C-alpha cells in the first residue's frame, strides 16, 4: 500500500507487506498474521493427491 | 571623448578574460518544499468530447 496526503505522495511505498500489519496492530487489530496474511496451505497424506 | 560636436560622457570598460574584481555576492536560491506531479485520469470521457 502506497498512499498520498497532502501534497507530497509516496508515503510508505517502501514498508513490507508485513510491516503494515505491525503498525496496525499498534492500534489492535487483533487478528494473528497468518489470518491477515492471508492464505494458507494444508497437504494432504494419501497417494497421490494434489494440496 | 568630450572631443566632438556635443561632447559625450566617458565610462570605461573592464574586458572579459579580466576583472578582476568587482563585488561578488554569493547566491542562494530558494524554493517551497514539496514539488509533485498528478495524472488525472479524465472523467466522463468519450469519442466526441475529453473533461
Amino acid at each position: 500500500l502506497n498512499l498520498t496526503w497532502n501534497n507530497q505522495q509516496g508515503i510508505l511505498s517502501g514498508a513490507s507487506s508485513q510491516n503494515l500489519y505491525d503498525f496496525s496492530v499498534q492500534n489492535g487489530y487483533n487478528k494473528t498474521w497468518s489470518e491477515f496474511n492471508g492464505v494458507t496451505q494444508q497437504f494432504n497424506g494419501v497417494s497421490g493427491q494434489p494440496t | 571623448m568630450s572631443n566632438s560636436a556635443i561632447p559625450l560622457n566617458v565610462v570605461a570598460v573592464q574586458e572579459p578574460r579580466l576583472e578582476l574584481n568587482n563585488e561578488r555576492t554569493w547566491v542562494v536560491v530558494k524554493g517551497g518544499q514539496q514539488v509533485t506531479y498528478y495524472p488525472f485520469p479524465s472523467t466522463s470521457f468519450s469519442s466526441n468530447q475529453f473533461n
